DNA sequence: TACCCGGGATATCGGATGTATATATCTGACACGTGCCTGGAGACTAGGGAGTAATCCCCTTGGCGGTTAAAACGCGGGGGACAGCGCGTACGTGCGTTTAAGCGGTGCTAGAGCTGTCTACGACCAATTGAGCGGCCTCGGCACCGGGATTCTCGATATCCCGGGTA
DNA sequence: TACCCGGGATATCGAGAATCCCGGTGCCGAGGCCGCTCAATTGGTCGTAGACAGCTCTAGCACCGCTTAAACGCACGTACGCGCTGTCCCCCGCGTTTTAACCGCCAAGGGGATTACTCCCTAGTCTCCAGGCACGTGTCAGATATATACATCCGATATCCCGG
């Protein structure tokens, strides 16, 4: 029964996803979330497909830059585990 | 001796209308003047951008209203749009 | 309510793209919160532009103008 | 010779706002509802900030608004802080903020 | 005698279209002639630099068609193009292959 | 069927002049078009601001030159000002 | 015996004293010499209004005070109370000022 | 060379205004570096505006326009 | 080996230091009046940007069948985050010494800041034509399936050199 | 005690899962050709924006003398940074089972967009005049010296508690 040590598949995935360019969030649940959030601003809103694709591109770019800053906060705290402490520190130093 | 325009007397008028006994120094008057210029430029900028987006060449009250709803955060937008619409009604129905 | 559609593997993939090796368990709800706030800011502005155009369909140009106003310029969708 | 400020019930000049919207090269045409509405908005923001600043001057037992009072008036309100987050006010300093972990 | 100003100025980007965008865009009352020639020259130079670095990164990837990923690498591996486009998201580009040192075994 | 203007053929011409064998996809062409529009708007914006500061109403080559020296970081500014001045000389001394 | 406080008490006393004041903390004249020295490397024989140097000093002090605020939050985050150049570099990197 | 005119007590006062309780010794040189880089960026832009106005005196409006371009709007000096 | 006395952690009040609250003085900066002039206002006309109606066809939404990649649910374990401990070193506090930053003057002059003149450079208008865009097409570069080389991971195993109780 | 037994850490290899490279095949989007239409160009005309000369007078820069405020340096001690170690629990890899994301195909209609037509709102001119600004003058808000009260905060100490 082969089993890797903890850490090796994580680093393998870090490499696989830093080489790839495809969208990581699934398309349809993100679309439902966007329509749900829009609902609380105007009823009966329609959406071009490219509008939801643009929202998804920008949302994923934002969350990836956020996890990069969060990883730098974790490393700064002598840890290899990201924590909600780290996300809150990142957004605070970033000014959000 | 070129007359430099300012908002100083108008800020002083609104200060007397909100606090009749409190005066104001000249440095705080400079800060209020720069605040007024800044917010002016911000709103007129966003309104010009809105007019360019919609293939229009006339800045009307609707552009300023949507610029205020974009730029002011939340409750400041709600009260200012109300105040602004009030002043345009009083303007369009005056003698 | 559809915020759970942002699954735990999807947040893990996003973290992998950011280079994160190890992820604690309380991250996922926190991340759902932050993404929810981001889309709130962006879609509000986009809906405002739709309101001003007297239209009922939110175009991609509206989302581009909105992200650009917020200082996050997106290339590849026009404009 | 009734000015447009008094006609609209305002204090900020509608004529100066209108000629700054004309000279500033923002569009080809500029209406009449636009400078009235914009003077109204500007008057409201000046009113709100000078109100909070007179309050902070009263708390400090003074009857003259200084820069420090504008600083406190802006940074203790949430929406004016969001409005003026990227703005430095000179001669204002900062809020009296001391972190909890530094206290004995 | 219908020689265009693009060819007259030794450039490729249209000086006429730049000039009519400076007029339509409501930037000033008067617009000279040196302004759209100079601005078309600047725009041509930046497009040249970006497509140069992007063809290099496409060649290094053994590809003959520049994709978004190649523009991403071309911009983010250059320092001054990164300073120019620091707050700009390129869609379908991803990120650089960056792994921190402390995470390695 | 309204003709939507673009910079696509001009980007393709400069690509053939810098890499004769490499083509380009349509998504990268959209990204280059948006890059050109963006840098255009940035430079024309800063130039308009410069003209308003100096109480001027004419955007000349000097305004675009100082806008480029402000907006482009370092060596990109040095090479582009050179290239731009070259094109204005060739323009002002042509037939 | 000569009286002496423990480490920390005068620091907190000064924190309170300077968070109440609004005056400029850097001396005027050495900052002016630094500003003229840096300007020298861009154009020779430049002159400066007095308000120009005061504006430079106002913005520089506001910038360094916001920077030390973020640096203190990084230090506290690392279960420390002493700021370090690691902390300044982390702050400037996350804030985007590194380049 | 005049960068030492930014003294150790002045950096300590600035840190006190930021709320810092304890300061390590390597801070001071690091801070001299960061301030030097900040003024470099700002004065370069201000000098550019002076160059464009064909003048020899750097006005306060030049420094205000420069700080504003860099996203740090300064109130109280005109504009 | 029992009494007396030395070290350590955690409440208490004296007492030393800095700090918030009471008067007196003196200022100089804010508030207010005056001349005046330049930008705001009133009136009138032209036209072209914008509102509105009709049309039409694009594309956005809703629904169904399958199928298959992905998400959800649990096992087991190690490895990393979290509480406890000691060192040393390097900062913070206070004391004397001393370096220079501020204040107050005048002198000078380079250069900002206005005024009048005047031409050349750009807006505006009409003709014309060719460059740039919609539509079409074909074909080769990219996507994709499969196999082999390779490339790092991880366990099993032989081997090793330092100190607490077995035979 | 010197034993042969026994826990910590090192190098070394070989199975083994994963990934890169290499051919082989299809397919669809990028490059290229053609009509045409509308915006780039050329020629001409005024009007005024800006370049230029001259004058002024403002403030920006060098120069000295006191004056303490603050920077500099040194001793010292203690409190915090950091390394070590021990625990445990939480997250990570992996197998199995569920499930909804995706494709693809089709259908109905909402509204995006386009064109035409009228009409009225603003740009522009001209004339008049009064509100806003520069300038001058008073006066009191507050900055500045000194005087006692009112919180901390640190050490002597008050007593608890073991120990060499």
């Amino acid at each position: 029964p082969h089993r890797y040590r903890p850490g090796t598949v994580a680093l393998r995935e870090i490499r696989r996803y830093q080489k790839s360019t495809e969208l990581l969030i699934r398309k349809l649940p993100f679309q439902r979330l966007v329509r749900e959030i829009a609902q609380d601003f105007k009823t009966d809103l329609r959406f071009q497909s490219s509008a939801v694709m643009a929202l998804q591109e920008a949302s994923e770019a934002y969350l990836v830059a956020l996890f990069e800053d969060t990883n730098l906060c974790a490393i700064h705290a002598k840890r290899v585990t990201i924590m909600p402490k780290d996300i809150q520190l990142a957004r605070r130093i970033r000014g959000e | 001796k070129t007359r430099k325009e300012s908002y100083a007397i108008y800020v002083y008028k609104v200060l007397k209308q909100v606090h009749p006994d409190t005066g104001i120094s000249s440095k705080a008057m400079s800060i209020m003047n720069s605040f007024v210029n800044d917010v002016f430029e911000r709103i007129a900028g966003e309104a010009s951008r809105l007019a360019h987006y919609n293939k229009r060449s006339t800045i009307t009250s609707r552009e300023i209203q949507t610029a205020v709803r974009l730029l002011l955060p939340g409750e400041l937008a709600k009260h200012a749009v109300s105040e602004g619409t009030k002043a345009v009604t009083k303007y369009t129905s005056a003698k | 309510d559809n915020i759970q559609g942002i699954t735990k593997p999807a947040i893990r993939r996003l973290a992998r793209r950011g280079g994160v090796k190890r992820i604690s368990g309380l991250i996922y709800e926190e991340t759902r919160g932050v993404l929810k706030v981001f889309l709130e800011n962006v879609i509000r502005d986009a809906v405002t532009y739709t309101e001003h155009a007297k239209r009922k369909t939110v175009t991609a140009m509206d989302v581009v103008y909105a992200l650009k106003r917020q200082g996050r310029t997106l290339y590849g969708f026009g404009g | 010779a009734k000015t447009r400020s008094s006609r609209a019930g305002l204090q900020f000049p509608v004529g100066r706002v209108h000629r700054l919207l004309r000279k500033g090269n923002y569009a080809e045409r500029v209406g009449a509802g636009a400078p009235v509405y914009l003077a109204a908005v500007l008057e409201y923001l000046t009113a709100e900030i000078l109100e909070l600043a007179g309050n902070a001057a009263r708390d400090n037992k003074k009857t003259r608004i200084i820069p420090r009072h504008l600083q406190l008036a802006v940074r203790n309100d949430e929406e004016l802080n969001k409005l003026l987050g990227r703005v430095t006010i000179a001669q204002g300093g900062v809020l009296p903020n001391i972190q909890s972990v530094l206290l004995p």
